[PDB]
RNA sequence: CCUUCUCAAACAUGUUUGGUAGUGAGUGAUACUCGAGUUAACUUGAAAUUGCCUUAAA
């Protein structure tokens, strides 16, 4: 939710929900840089899981 | 506050270490009367594990050992059911980083079957028993002019005398002969001697100490397991090591 | 100020790479800066030994680590194991407070205190942060020096240790000493001489003392873990009984012998008798 | 213990009884051995171990063999220790099994059960596809909580121990020597709690009457000394029973350690 | 409109009656709280309710664990309507089973069965089964 | 926001014995022994509206 500039994911829920993807808006790209091995990351996605 | 997740984990893993000393109770109960038709082992086991780690499996010769046992903090979100706590009260080992020394034999083994999952048993040797005694000793003594005793380190040998001189325990030398070959007034020296105070492998939160707190956990989780089986061996680890961190 | 970083942000394999690639401090061009001559090392390393001699029987406690300790227990040995196959002891003296030792080394008169082996209580008023900053310093310094001591007489340091040795008796027996007439009185005293120590006297320390002044000791508390004795070195009020070719002594003997030079007689001696009064050789 | 051509016409008319002119048409022939007795199996104690009866003619060939025109096909599950798992392949079993014929379908451990399989839908659909399920005697006491209740409600899915293990170490031998001779010569048969015991025989269309005259006659001649049973019959799905067996005299039956050791730990 | 009465569902094995007294205490005090059980094993059906002194704590509760993810299990919660009180709800444990007497003398059960054999066989007369004795 | 009894002994790689108490709800037919104990098999997202110890510490 913290994306300067804004227009970098603005569009975004949009496009999940054209697309009928599942999205969800969270709180800190330093925690999805954590969860990427990054110092920050404006997004994350899962693709293929495990049985 | 309280998180529903806790209460629910709590919950979960106290019935599984109720229903561990159940079945550990009912063993022992068929194996003390002796003529029943089924059962599934009907001995006792020691498993040494020592050092990547190797672990060796004996049967239990009943001769009578010694050992000295550590409480260590316990499986995560357990608390600790009546049995296992009264037999820690009687040990004196209700609170953690404490030992004490045990006369090991088959009455004393289902105790341990009971209270595995928190405590550390070892055998000591002779080193550590002297340095253990000779570097954290204390004893409760009532001066003449004091109405309430108080612990104090066992500096007196003069002490030592005038307690355990009917027994014919003149000092510490004496009480460590004692402890080390399990003679007469072994319980009397030992019950004299208070619960030895050790101190924490690991102490501190700052980055190094965190790091140190984790590779020590990780080593207590590889080489610790808590077997669940109502038939597991008793574990038996390096004390000589763990004393070495501990003193 | 990074390794916290890395636990943070979860990286634990990162953390240990981090605290496995650091580089610490020495002090060994502090000590050849401070002590340019062996000599002065030697003139001061009596503070050393005296700082190494009380860490070395303190309890593990939260400002004061088990590592810490174990270090200064190992070159405190080292240090007596050195002293006693060198035969260099020469006066020794027992009181209240604990037994002082001088010895000739280098043709320098050194003077240090061992306390006894009994839980004494921390004050808990005390800086312990500048005392450890003191005892690093001082065990670098030992270690030259010990080093230094080592290599002169021609012997392998550091000394390895025999494991079964230390589990039985932790002391300067330990570590064996290898290669690549002595000075009498001091030094030939007790020669051909085997003491068996009961349990109640001090082990470590009439071993140290008979051993720097050769001969032969059989401790009894060696044998809980599992013919040539000449004197049984004791310390009871009623004794049980004794063989007829052992000579049976108190332990002063064996100080008022080594602080005499020559060998007092062992009449003045005895379990059941009173006792000289033990001088102070200074 | 049975008359031969008392049980040889018994099976004949319940054969005969099938081929009078969804499951309807695959259920009613299935045959069944009802075992009453005077006591309970087991006892006081349930029991979900399967006892096993050994028998002459082989049983899961044929079920093999006739499972090729079928919407479920024969299939065999084996579990076996987390610490042997490595030790064995398909190709292992398949190189000692080829002279026979048996295939074992799939190998697990119970990492499988408690980290692929943990959910209840997912293991409900993965144990459902098997129809004989061998297990180490090691693990097999862990199973009723790793591979639930459900699977326990039926014969094929319950595991069946067999012994691996040869001077206390994984022997390939035993192990394929036991999966032989389960898969050959014995069956299981669950003891209940009550006092009637259901085997499922099989399908008449897996063997001919005679097989099947020989198998039940064996398995009463080996039941008879197991307990001390009341009465036998035989019966298929939507069939009534048919006597086989009656005895008598059976039924005259109707009518501290811990505190030495807390004393020992204990001063006073 | 709405009562005090909270209807919790989905919930996991170790969630039982003093486990939810205890969570739901926080959010007020408790008139009543029972679980649903099965009758002849003590285990629970996941389902269960509580009553609240204060409605409005219970719509508060209601609101702060409608969707809660727990262990899995996505925990709904309901405020029943006014009115309709909880009954009906018994704490069952874990039924034991015992042989009970048997009265009925040996010949008398013995006439018993084989008069229950000759049923069988008349029913297999009956139902034109061609089978001996 | 925890994580599941991972086997023993007897005899000569083999034979015998002991060791295994489960998520819930629902459908169902069919027989057996005294409201009890047993009995073919089908569904489901982990499904659900009421059977009277503290250094895993701030």
């Amino acid at each position: 939710n913290d994306v300067d500039p804004i227009e970098l994911v603005v569009f975004l829920p949009a496009l999940c929900k054209k697309m009928g993807v599942p999205y969800a808006i969270v709180k800190g790209k330093a925690r999805l840089g954590t969860l990427v091995n990054q110092k920050t990351s404006a997004v994350a996605a899962l693709t293929e899981v495990r049985a | 506050f309280v998180r529903a997740e806790s209460i629910v984990a709590k919950t979960l893993a106290t019935s599984r270490e109720k229903e561990r000393i159940k079945r550990v109770s009912i063993l022992e109960d068929k194996k003390a009367k002796n003529e029943t038709q089924h059962i599934a082992s009907g001995k006792d086991f020691i498993l040494k594990i020592t050092e990547g780690l190797i672990r060796e499996k004996t049967t239990y010769d009943g001769k009578p050992a010694l050992l000295f046992i550590v409480r260590v903090r316990g499986p995560l979100a357990v608390n600790i059911p009546n049995k296992a706590f009264k037999i820690l009260s009687l040990l004196r080992l209700v609170e953690t980083n404490t030992g004490v020394f045990v006369k090991l034999t088959k009455n004393v083994y289902p105790l341990l079957k009971v209270i595995a999952p928190y405590v550390v048993i070892g055998k000591p040797s002779l080193s550590s028993i002297r340095s253990l005694i000779q570097k954290r000793g204390r004893i409760i003594y009532k001066g003449e002019n004091e109405a309430e005793p108080h612990e104090i380190v066992l500096n007196d040998n003069n002490i030592v005398e005038e307690q355990l001189g009917d027994h014919g325990i003149i000092c510490v030398e004496d009480i460590i002969h004692e402890i080390a070959t399990m003679g007469e007034s072994f319980s009397v020296c030992n019950f004299f001697l208070q619960p030895f105070k050790l101190n924490r492998e690991v102490s501190g939160f700052g980055s190094l100490n965190r790091l140190r707190k984790i590779k020590q956990r990780e080593a207590e989780s590889r080489t610790r397991q808590f077997s669940n089986a109502a038939t597991a061996p008793v574990i038996e680890v390096d004390i000589d090591s763990l004393l070495a961190k501990l003193n | 100020r990074k390794l916290t970083r890395a636990l943070g942000r979860g990286e634990v394999s990162s953390a240990k790479r981090l605290e496995e690639n650091r580089d610490s401090y020495t002090l060994d061009h502090i000590i050849k800066e401070r002590y340019p001559s062996f000599p002065d090392a030697i003139r001061d390393i009596d503070d050393a030994l005296n700082m190494l001699f009380l860490f070395s029987n303190l309890p593990s406690t939260n400002q004061v680590s088990s590592k810490i300790i174990n270090d200064a227990q190992k070159i405190c040995n080292q240090w007596l194991a050195y002293v006693a196959k060198e035969r260099l002891v020469r006066k020794v003296f027992v009181s209240i407070k604990g037994v002082y030792y001088q010895a000739n080394i280098k043709g320098e008169e050194v003077r240090w205190l061992v306390p006894f082996k009994f839980p004494e209580n921390i004050p808990s008023d005390v800086d312990f942060r500048i005392m450890l900053t003191f005892l690093e310093f001082y065990s670098t310094l030992l270690h030259f020096v010990l080093y230094k001591l080592y290599t002169d007489s021609g012997l392998i340091y550091p000394p390895k240790l025999d494991l079964k040795k230390d589990k039985i008796i932790s002391g300067l027996s330990s570590y064996i000493l290898e290669s690549r007439k002595y000075d009498s009185p001091v030094a030939s005293l007790f020669s051909a001489f085997v003491f068996y120590v009961s349990r109640e006297v001090p082990i470590d320390i009439l071993e140290f003392l008979i051993l720097s002044c050769g001969g032969n000791v059989i401790s009894e508390a060696a044998m809980d873990q599992i013919s040539k004795v000449t004197h049984q070195i004791v310390d009871r009020p009623v004794l049980k009984n004794k063989v007829a070719g052992r000579t049976y002594i108190q332990p002063q003997w064996i100080f008022d012998c080594i602080n005499k030079g020559e060998l007092v007689p062992a009449n003045k001696y005895l379990p059941g008798e009173a006792l000289p009064p033990h001088l102070s050789p200074w | 213990a049975i008359p031969r051509e008392r049980v040889i016409k018994a099976v004949n008319e319940l054969i005969k009884f099938t081929s009078k002119p969804d499951d309807e048409e695959e259920l009613k022939k299935d045959l069944q051995l009802i075992v009453v007795n005077n006591k309970s199996f087991t006892g006081t104690s349930k029991s979900f171990k399967l006892k096993l009866l050994n028998v002459k003619h082989s049983f899961y060939k044929p079920w093999k063999e006739a499972s090729a025109t079928a919407v479920k096909d024969f299939k065999v599950l084996l579990i076996l220790k987390d610490s042997d798992i490595k030790k064995v392949s398909e190709d292992d079993l398949f190189d000692q099994l080829d002279s026979e014929g048996i295939k074992v379908d799939e190998i697990i451990c119970g990492k499988d059960l408690k980290t692929v399989y943990k959910a209840y839908e997912a293991r409900n659909a993965f144990i459902s596809q098997f129809s004989l399920i061998l297990a180490d005697d090691s693990i097999v006491t862990s199973l009723p909580k790793l591979m639930g209740g459900k699977a326990y409600n039926k014969v094929e899915t319950t595991p069946i121990s067999i012994r691996t293990h040869a001077n206390k170490e994984f022997s390939l031998t035993t192990l394929t020597n036991n999966i032989k001779k389960v898969y050959m010569n014995q069956l299981p048969v669950k003891l209940p709690r009550g006092t009637t015991l259901n085997v499922h025989l099989g399908n008449l269309e897996w063997l001919r009457p005679e097989e099947f005259v020989d198998n039940v006659e064996l398995i009463s001649e080996q039941l008879i000394k197991a307990y001390q049973i009341r009465s036998i019959f035989i019966k298929t799905n939507r069939s009534p029973v048919l006597p086989l067996y009656y005895n008598q005299d059976v039924l005259d039956e109707l009518e501290s350690t811990f505190n030495k050791g807390l004393m020992e730990i204990a001063n006073p | 409109e709405y009562s005090g009465i909270i209807y919790v569902s989905r919930l996991p094995h170790g969630f039982h009656e003093k486990e939810l007294s205890k969570y739901f205490a926080q959010f007020g005090d408790l008139k009543e709280v029972r679980l649903a059980r099965n009758k002849k094993t003590g285990n629970s059906r996941h389902y269960g309710f509580l009553e609240f002194v204060n409605k409005e704590d219970a719509m508060i509760a209601q609101e702060s664990m409608n969707n809660y993810l727990l262990m899995g299990h996505l925990l709904q919660v309901r405020v029943l309507p006014k009115g309709a009180k909880i009954e009906k709800l018994y704490k069952y444990k874990k039924r034991v089973l015992v042989e009970k007497g048997i009265t009925k003398p040996v010949k008398q059960l013995k006439d018993n069965m084989k008069q229950k054999h000759e049923e069988r066989i008349k029913k297999l007369a009956k139902s034109g089964i061609e089978f001996k004795w």
